[PDB]
Parts: structure tokens; sequence; C-alpha cells
């Protein structure tokens, strides 16, 4: 550091300040600002380059804001007991075992052992903890990993419901397939296409919501050389993720969670039904189609 | 040098020494030494090294040395051979498990921690931290070979699985071996399944 | 999961070889096969991975009387593959009967790579319609892999034979193969020779050696359509979620393809979208209009510009199309590929359901009917006569494709509450 | 204890000489024999140690009508050995009768090195199956050293004659020698000419001078298989503990061999294990599968990586094998050798019981049967007729190897609670 090298200069300024018989703000500001610039530069000189700040942000984004898609498809495929209630006596070990096993499937032979899967169903109690290098990064506090994990759990729920609906689509593939099949209740007015759309569109929205700020935040860090500026940029990044992802307490957020559980009930019915068969699905189906129309009217409150 | 000679006196050449004792008098072993349980062995280490090496450190070497002799006893009791075919089927049901145990003890414990320990002892800048880095090998090797914690809940079944080699050695009946095996192997597994978590590497066998 | 590709026909084997050449240029391997240390990318869905440093592409190479396969051997890519599956007619029925008699050993070749990998997703069929050696045999194995495995996905790469009228037996062959693609494949990627020949004559000065150029055009298309699967995107980066968005009706699974660089031998998103919607940047040849479009982008793309660009096409009245559902136009984003020389950085895709192709179908439904009145152009092959003595299976296939045309003509209108 | 090697046959004497050349390059001796002061290693199990500064390898050199042994003399290794045991047919029976008539003096040569050393562990037989001079004689002495000493171990180095059909008397000879190896040897290390010829044509460009290259390949194998005994490891560093782990059934003692450098003319453990399991890095040519595998490593190997690597093969489903016991795959570690130029630092071994070789056996059990129907290819030698007038001992050996094939086919399945 050049802190010791310019130590005597700042010492001369503060020694000059005591000899002066008058207190003025104009000089006192100048000494504290001149010290502040170089010390924030001293932090910035280490954190960006030898701690790989720009490099660690992509790791955070990949494992955490669901910037990767291989692990978070392979994990939900090989987990079947986190849909049920966990006793949290066997499952808390089993989730990280399954996590590292699923990460082993394609690549990831370089480390990927820093995360930990903790349990407090078992999806809503699943939590990812990512311990950071605390002397080499004080930008990553306990509070920011706390906000970050709220983002993690909400995006996992969306991932589950859309994977369910796209896998349960096999009308074309198996059920009309060398089959003739009289269809007047075998069709459900094909609302499977509609329930895709309300999960698809939000989805595309998320691709903007991550990428516009993430491109900006790896840009601002390049321009400035004081760590204090990067703190403001990061504290705008987090609030933008929260507000644009609609996580904030609204009637709209309650509506989105209701959309999600409604899609899960749709997926359960069409999973259990089978290829063409009547098992008194009509009652649950009627409740479902009326409820979907009711909630689709509520999403027009924002459109007006 | 005395450390390298020390860790070579347990774990080659000395296996042929024990196998003759398999096939008992206490002065006849002495001249062969100069060439189930209960043995004593120690060596004279000079006075300038007896301020880093201690008296109870000899005892910790004796305890771990005896437990190595029990595993070598088991491996030679299955090496003594080379009802029609039913005996051979009870060999493969055994020869797997015990071999994995030997494969765990040499490689994963006494060759990983020793290779780790050698890389630290050459970094000794001081008399004091040499004693310290030696004791944090002693007190953890007395933990990894289990002789100080939950020994009447884990180590007792490890004592019970060695008896199957004895009953297999006697017959030269057979169903009473697989009943005890399916008892004690699951009794090991149903306790370790809670887990230090390294104990699943020998219980996937 | 992993996707197995099967190529037959001489033209199909050629374009499969050129496609694997294009992917060897794409992926982190050398032309011998050996790994290069310059490299993000996944080589698992199309390449079997040993540690023999020569990652073998997951291709099943079948043939009849190998002629061009000898030219496939004399190449530096002969160390990329050797799964030993090379084995030694003229019509659909003769090729179908020849595929019938040897089904056990070729299906053993199929069962070999089926047992070779543990996860299985889809089968890509690289096939030319009414191609002679490809026709009959390809329809037969298409029927068999759909009948044997109903849990997997069936995709096809297929060109359309059009020469504007010579082969007199082609409408029968294409008619039967179109029945088999509609009932034994879940999605078909349709190309024709004529529009690519037209675009090739537009960009270059070519008349005679057209085949060598259009192969390059096709391979650029098939690599582009797989860039979202090979490089990890988050939307439709599996085959199943990709096909699940593109089918509004289970009789309609034919996808229109375009490519925004018409010649490669700065940009904002509204520019390439508007260039994309033009019929000259489209590769496939009353009111006829799209039902639903998916466009895929590859390049240096700012995220907010795509929203403005979609708003632009909304304001242009370039949407003069009107199906009966609110299933709409679709944008997607994937990255431009690193690791190779990449000219013309931002390039586009379209995957769309368009009914103009039905005109192409009814041209075949015209031609066969005329020959059905004449009865002098069936060529009366002996296995063709033994396989069907009355030739009523072609009439039944004509009935099925007539119902397909009626369903297309009903799907054009905003009135599909009744069946067409 | 100490292990005595016996080599017969011209090809066997050649590969024994090349093996001792390889070990003279290995051990701390000069090509004259004189000790070098550059050197950990033990020279006692294969080399008699005097103080004549020329440590004599423990080899018994027997022959019939020495031709290539003269070429063995014209060498700088003529001062390495002189135990004076060189002594001056075409079939198994003629060679057996010729070994019968002179048994006393060759067994005196055996009793000489038996009394020469005090500790005795094993006899290695370096022998070629159906080799002419080696066949008959080698089976005879195999019977005699097992009958005379039941406390020692019998190992064999043996190649398999395969030329894809010329010698018409080879199935009789190999059939009888296989009976004698199954009943008069406790373990047999099996090689064939064909797979090493295939690997040699893969690595080099060789057609005619193949013998000079495959000898080098064999010698690298036999040195590698002895590195765990010559250099002190702690697992199976005696012969007895090595063979005691590899035999699940006393009729099965044939060991499959591989070598991870396929060409030598960075690495982690999962890489060389996965490269090891491939059949191209294997040196020996329905469901056929291993019963139990032992793999041996030589190189700069970190100890925790081997545990992860074994976990990797467990997760790959490369274990598509299923015998009837939990006796499992086996890893072992030994050091790479110092004191010589050592390229390709980490190299592997496998020692495995595989039943694919039974197909090789039944090919011989096919061929002899056809000749048994024809009765024109026994060649009717006079000592062959006097040794067996009815030729029913070949029929009894066929019965024994048929029971061996049935026991193999029972050992393949997970159902060996009943005898096969």
């Amino acid at each position: 550091s050049i802190l010791k090298n310019q130590e005597d200069t700042f010492a001369a300024e503060l020694h000059r300040l005591k000899q002066q018989p008058l207190f003025s703000l104009v000089d006192f500001e100048q000494v504290v600002d001149r010290i502040r610039s170089t010390v924030a530069e001293h932090l910035w000189k280490l954190m960006v380059e030898e701690s790989d700040l720009l490099g660690q942000l992509k790791i955070i984004k990949d494992f955490y804001l669901l910037g990767r898609g291989e692990l978070f498809q392979a994990f939900i495929d090989t987990a079947q007991h986190m849909l049920k209630t966990p006793p949290t006596a066997v499952t808390e070990h089993d989730v990280n075992v399954a996590f590292q096993q699923s990460a082993h499937k394609v690549l990831l032979d370089d480390d990927n052992l820093l995360p930990l899967l903790h349990l407090t169903s078992g999806w809503a109690a699943l939590g990812l903890s990512y311990k950071v290098q605390w002397p080499l990064h004080i930008l990553f506090t306990p509070a920011v990993l706390e906000k970050y994990n709220v983002v993690f759990k909400y995006l996992l729920s969306v991932r589950r419901v859309q994977a369910e609906l796209q896998h349960c689509w096999a009308l074309q593939m198996q059920r009309k397939h060398l089959k003739s099949n009289q269809t007047d209740a075998i069709k459900w007015r094909l609302r499977n296409h509609m329930a895709f759309l309300v999960d698809n569109l939000q989805y595309y929205l998320q691709v903007d919501v991550l990428e516009s700020q993430f491109s900006q935040l790896l840009h601002q860090i390049n321009s400035t050389r004081d760590f204090e500026s990067i703190r403001l940029a990061h504290d705008h990044f987090l609030s933008n993720l929260l507000a644009q992802s609609f996580i904030l307490l609204k009637p709209v957020f309650h509506c989105l969670n209701e959309i999600l559980d409604l899609c899960h009930s749709f997926c359960s019915l069409v999973s259990q039904n089978l290829g063409p068969l009547d098992e008194r699905g009509a009652a649950q189906l009627s409740i479902l189609v009326k409820g979907f129309s009711r909630q689709s009217s509520l999403l027009f409150k924002i459109l007006s | 040098e005395y450390l390298q000679a020390m860790r070579n006196f347990f774990l080659d050449t000395m296996y042929d020494f024990y196998t003759s004792i398999f096939d008992q008098n206490v002065s006849f072993l002495n001249v062969q030494l100069q060439e189930l349980d209960g043995l004593t062995l120690s060596y004279k280490v000079p006075w300038p090294v007896d301020i880093v090496i201690s008296l109870e450190c000899q005892k910790i070497y004796n305890q771990v040395f005896l437990l190595l002799l029990q595993i070598k006893w088991a491996k030679y009791s299955l090496d003594v051979l080379l009802q029609i075919h039913r005996m051979f089927l009870l060999r493969v049901k055994l020869m797997h498990f015990v071999n994995s145990l030997h494969n765990y003890i040499m490689t994963r414990i006494l060759h990983s921690t020793g290779l780790e320990f050698q890389h630290q002892v050459e970094e000794a800048k001081d008399l004091d931290q040499l004693i310290k880095i030696h004791y944090r090998y002693l007190s953890t090797i007395h933990d990894r070979c289990l002789l100080r914690e939950k020994v009447s809940f884990v180590k007792e079944a490890i004592m019970k699985v060695l008896n199957l080699a004895l009953m297999f050695a006697d017959g030269w009946s057979i169903e009473k071996m697989e009943s005890d095996f399916k008892n004690c192997h699951m009794f090991l597994v149903t306790i370790l399944n809670k887990a230090f978590p390294h104990l699943e590497s020998l219980a996937l066998s | 999961r992993e996707i197995i590709t099967l190529q037959l026909g001489q033209c199909g084997n050629q374009i499969g070889f050129e496609f694997w050449k294009q992917l060897c240029a794409e992926h982190g391997i050398s032309p011998e096969g050996i790994v290069e240390e310059f490299a993000t990318d996944r080589k698992d869905v199309f390449f079997y991975q040993a540690d023999d440093e020569h990652y073998i592409p997951r291709a099943v190479l079948l043939d009849l009387e190998p002629r061009v396969i000898h030219s496939i051997l004399n190449s530096p890519y002969a160390k990329l593959y050797n799964p030993e599956n090379i084995y030694l007619g003229n019509n659909w029925a003769s090729g179908f009967s020849q595929g019938e008699k040897i089904h056990e050993d070729i299906f053993d070749i199929i069962d070999r790579e089926a047992d070779g990998s543990d996860s299985l997703e889809g089968f890509v069929l690289c096939h030319s319609i009414a191609g002679g050696t490809g026709s009959g045999l390809g329809s037969y194995l298409l029927e068999r892999l759909n009948d044997r495995y109903p849990k997997k996905l069936v995709q096809t790469y297929s060109v359309f034979p059009n020469q504007d009228e010579d082969v007199v037996v082609q409408p029968y062959n294409s008619l039967l193969t179109l029945k088999r693609l509609t009932q034994n494949a879940d999605c078909v990627v349709v190309l024709d020779n004529t529009a690519l020949n037209r675009i090739a004559t537009d960009r270059l000065h070519i008349q005679n050696p057209s085949f060598s150029q259009i192969n390059q055009l096709v391979s650029t298309i098939m690599s582009a359509s797989t860039t979202t699967l090979r490089y990890p995107g988050y939307m439709n980066n599996d085959l199943i979620g990709l096909i699940a968005s593109l089918i509004p009706t289970p009789r309609l699974h034919f996808l229109m393809t375009g490519y925004t660089p018409l010649t490669t031998d700065k940009t904002t998103v509204l520019d390439v979208m508007r260039r994309l919607l033009q019929p000259k940047n489209v590769m496939v040849s009353t009111n006829h209009c799209y039902i639903a479009i998916l466009n895929i982008i590859q390049g240096e793309v700012d995220p907010t510009q795509v929203h403005k660009s979609l708003q632009r096409i909304r304001e242009r009245k370039l949407a003069n199309f009107i199906p009966w559902g609110p299933a709409s136009i679709q944008v997607a984003l994937s990255r431009k590929s690193p690791y190779l020389p990449s000219a013309h950085r931002v390039s586009g895709l379209m995957m769309a359901n368009h009914t103009s192709i039905s005109s192409l179908f009814e041209r075949t439904c015209r031609q066969y009917d005329k020959l059905r009145k004449r009865e002098a152009f069936l060529e009366q092959f002996r296995k063709e006569d033994m396989f069907k003595d009355n030739f009523d299976e072609m009439d039944t296939s004509r009935e099925i494709v007539q119902q397909l045309i009626d369903e297309y003509h009903a799907a054009t209108r905003p009135d599909y509450i009744s069946w067409g």
C-alpha cells in the first residue's frame, strides 16, 4: 500500500490544523476527503483484481439467481421426497449429497464444494448458504446473502412448476398417438397452453430483470476506483432485483403465488389422470378452470 | 530419521514375522524380532529426542501397533487357504468386507495422515511447535483408529466381525455364519448411518 | 438428456458428415478428434465421451451399397468415428421391403447405442424425402422406433424434392412418407431444395455445382438450431420444452426456418427482427399466414432493446395474421458462440408454423391423382405388387393427407371451434 | 519368499531374455552385470546374490536343439548368466514322450536351484501354448513340479495361438495343455497374439516384423506385473496374497491384462481408471462380464483422488456386470520406478477374471470336434499312437473343458448356488 508512503503528508496536514487559531469547515473537509479517496482506492485495488470481484459475481449469479440451468434441472429430477414433509433428521444431509452428485454429472470437477444446502414441504425449507471470504470481501455481508436467499427460494418455486407443466405435456407424444379417441371431455379446451403462457411471460421478464442490471454492475466497477461507489451500485442492484421480481408485499405478489399453486394443482391432476380415462376428473377440473378465469380477471387490475 | 524409522516399525518385511507366530514362547520371538491380542514392543530413543518424544507416546504407539496386528491376523486367516462348494460361497461373502477394511486402514488413515504429517514436520521452525504438531498427530490418530470415543457402541461390532474369520477357520455350522454376519454388519450400519462422516466409505462395502 | 442422430441416404449421410465437421469446428476438439486446451459448452448430448481423447459423435451411420461412404473414409475425420455400422432400392415399396427383411441387425445397431447411454431424450432422423435409398427404409425405421419407444421424442431433418416437374414415382413416395411423418414423428423440420437454390443463385453465381453450396447452407441452419441446446440457455434448452411450445394442434408439427445472414461469404434488434420477417430471409417456399412464431437470437444483444423491438413489430401492422388463439409471437435469446472465427456477429432464427407449405403438399396431391387416372407411371415393381396387391394404401394415405389439408385450411381461419 | 522362473520354447526363451534385459535396465546393475552406485529395491526374489558382482537371475534355461540360444550367447548379457543347463518335437504327444525319457537330468537341474536357495515361494512357467518344442514338454514338467511340491505356488506366463485358421494339430495340443494348466497350475496369466498384434498395428505401421515389437509389449506387461513384488508395497507384495484375492472359484484362475499407455514411442486417477476400463486398453480379446477386477496403479498418485475416482466409476454405470457375490472391484497403489528414464509417468494395470475368453476356448472346442469327425488331421505319429492307442485321453480332456465351459457359463450369472 501507499498508505505508509503518504502517511507523513496527511500527518503534516493534521499537524498544520492544530496550529491554526480558527476552526473552518473548508480545510477540515479537504483533509478528510483527501484521506478518504486514497483509502477507498486501497480497498478497491485489492478487491477487484486479486479477489476477482467481477469473477465472483458470475459465480453468485450462476448458483444463486439461477444463472445456471443444468444443476437446477438435475437436482429437482433426482429429488422426490422434498415434495413431502421432511423430519430434518435424515434429509438435511441427503440434500447436499444429492447436490454434489447432480453437480458431478456434466463437468464441475473443479471445486464446487463451498455451497451448503440447509433445511429449516422441503422445497420451501430448502436454503442455499454461500460462505464468502470475509477479509477479502466486506461488500458481501450477512444481510446481502439474506436478501439474496429470498430471491433464491422464489425462483426455485417457478422452476418447479414450469418443469412440471412442460414434462406433463404428452398429448401429442403419447395420447393421440396411433390413437383415434373421441374427444369432448378428453379435451379441456386445452388450457395447458394458457397456463404455460402466464408462466412463460413472467419468465422472459426475468431474463431482462437479471441481465440489464448485471451488465450495468460489471460496468460501473470498471469506471470508478473507489470502493464507496461500488457500494452504492451494489445496493441499487439488490433493490432492483427485489422490486422488479415483485417480491415486495403487494396484492400482486399474493396473486403471483396463487397463480403458482393453481398451476401445481393443474399439474397434479394431469399427472395422475393418465392417457385417456374417466376417473371423475370433471369436478376438480371445473373448480380449476373457474379459478383460473377468476385469477386471470385479477391480473387485469395491473393492465388497466 | 528416528521418526521415519519409528513409523516403519508398524507397517513388507514384518508380515512374514507375524505369520510364523500364527503357525507361543516369549524368548523365541526375540531372536526372530532381531532378524489374537497381547504384545509389547518399544525401542530406545536417545535423550536429546526424549524432550520431544514422551513416555505416553510410546504407549500410544503400542496400542495402535496391536490393533494393526489384529487386522493382519484377519487377513492371514483368510490367506490360509487356496459341503461341496458351499464353503467357497461363504468365503466371497466374507473376503469382500474384510479386504475393504484393510484397504481403508492402510491407505485412508496411516498413509494419508502420514504423508500429511511429513509435509508439516519439515516446516518446524521451533522446538515448541514441533512438539505441538507432533501431539496433534498423536491425539487425532488415537481418534481415527477408534479407541477413545463410543468404543462400546462402534468398536465392539468391529470386534464382533473379526470372529467370523475364526469360525471360518475352524470348519476345515455354515448357516450360523451368515446369520451372525447379517446381524453384525447391519448393526454396524444402523449406527453409523447417522454420521468423522468418512465412515460411509467402508460401509458402502 | 442425450440425443441420438441417425442419418441415411447418400445426401443425408453427406449433410450429417458436414454437420459433424461444423460441430468439430464449433466444439473444443481438433480435426483428428484430440482435445484442444483453448476452451461454457456441453459435448454430451451429441458426443459420447470416453477418455480416448477422440469424443465420438452419437451418429448411427446406415447405408445401402456404400459409394459415397468411401469418400467419407478418405478424410481426417476417420478417427472421429468408427462404430462399425456400415452395411451393404428405387421406390418406396422396394426400399420398404428391403428394410423389412434386415430389421433385426439394424435394430441391434439401434439397441447398441440405446444400451450404450443411460439417459435418452430424442432421435433425430436425417433423411431426404423420396430419395431412393433413403425412402422406404427411413419410413420403416421411423415406424419402428416410434412403435418400440413411446417415451422419447422423434425429430426429423428433411428436405423436400421439388424440381417443377424427372422421377414419375415421387408423389407416391412423398405421399406415403408424409403419412409416416405425420403419424410416426412428433415434429418435422421441413426444408426444400428450391428456395435454397434460389437464395444460392441470389448470393453467388452458381448453376451447376449447387449441391456443394446448399449443403453448407443446410449445415449452418442445423448448427444454428442446436446452439440453444449445446450451449446452456434457460428457455427450451431441452428438446421437449422446445417442441411443447411450437405445436398448437397435434396434426401441425412442421416448422418454418429462416436465417438473417443471407450472405456471409452495428445492428439493433428491431433491424434484425424486421429483416427476419421478410420472405427472402425465409428458407421455405387466398390468405395464408402463420399460427405461431418462435424466433431465436444469437449475438451481442442488449436486453431492453428486444422489448422495444417486439413493440415495434406490434406497431408496424406486420402482424396481418390471425389464428383462433392468443398463442403469440415468441422471442428467445442465446449467446453467439466463442472459440471460432465469428463473422456477422448477430444472427437470427425463426421456428414457425406456416400454412403456405400446404400448397406445396397439394401439388403432390395434384400430381399423383393425375397419374392415378393414367395408370402408366407406377412402374409395376414386383415387390411393390406383392407388398400391396390393390394399391389402396396409397389411396388411404391420400385420404389422410386430404384430411391434413382440410385441417390446415381450418387452422388458417379464426374459426376452429369446429373440427375441419 | 524367492521365486524361480523357468522358460522353454524358442519364443519363450526370447521373451525371458528380453524380460531380464528389461529388469537389468530396471535394477541397479550394468549390462555386464556389475553393480552401479547410483542407487528401495529388492533383487532377491528373482536374482541370486553372490559377491561375484554379477547377480545371476534365477532362471532355468532349458531347450531342445538350440538354434536361437546361440543368438542369446552373442550378447553383452552372456556374463549375466551361465548356470550350464542348455541341452540338445512337433506335437503334444511327441514332445511329451521326449520329455518323459529325459526327466531325471532336467529334474536334477530343478533340484539344483531348489537346493541352491533356502526359501522357496513359486515357479513361473514361461511357455507358449501349442508351440511345438514348448508343448508337451512344458505340460510334462508342469505336472511334475506340481506333483513333487504341493506347498509352493505355480504361475504361468502364456500366450494364446490364434491366427483365425496353418497347423491342423493345434486344437488337440491346446486342449491337452489347457487340461494340464487347469489341474496342475494354481493361476494362469493369459495373453493372445491377436489382440497384441491389433494394438501394434494401431500404434505403429507394422505388418511383417511384428514379433520384434510384440515381445517389447509383452515384456512391459511382465515387468509391470512384477513391480509390486520387486519394489516393496504392502498389499499383495507376495505371490500368495496376490493370487488369494483373485480366485473366486477354483476352476477360474485366468487373469485379464491391460496397460494404460497404448503408445509411448497432467493425469488424475478418474481419467486413467476410465481409460483403463475401455476394451482397447485391454490386451486380451449374450452377456459376458467380469467377476472381480484388481487394478494396480504406478505413478505420482495423490491418495484422496483414488477414492473420488472409484466413486466416479460407481456413479457412471460402467458397472454393468453382475456375478453372484459381493466380491468387488479392487484398487491398489505402488510407486513408479526411479533410476531409469521414465516417460508417461502414471501407468496402470488390471488383473481381472473375465468370461469373454471362454469364447476363445470354445473356438478350439469347435475345431477339434470337426477334425474328430474327419479323422485325417491327427497326422498319426508313432509315439503319439504308442502313448495313447485309442486317443480317448483327448476325449476325456474335451469332457473336462466342456465342464469348464459349463462352469464358466454358470459363473456368468448371479445364480451359482447350484453347481453348473
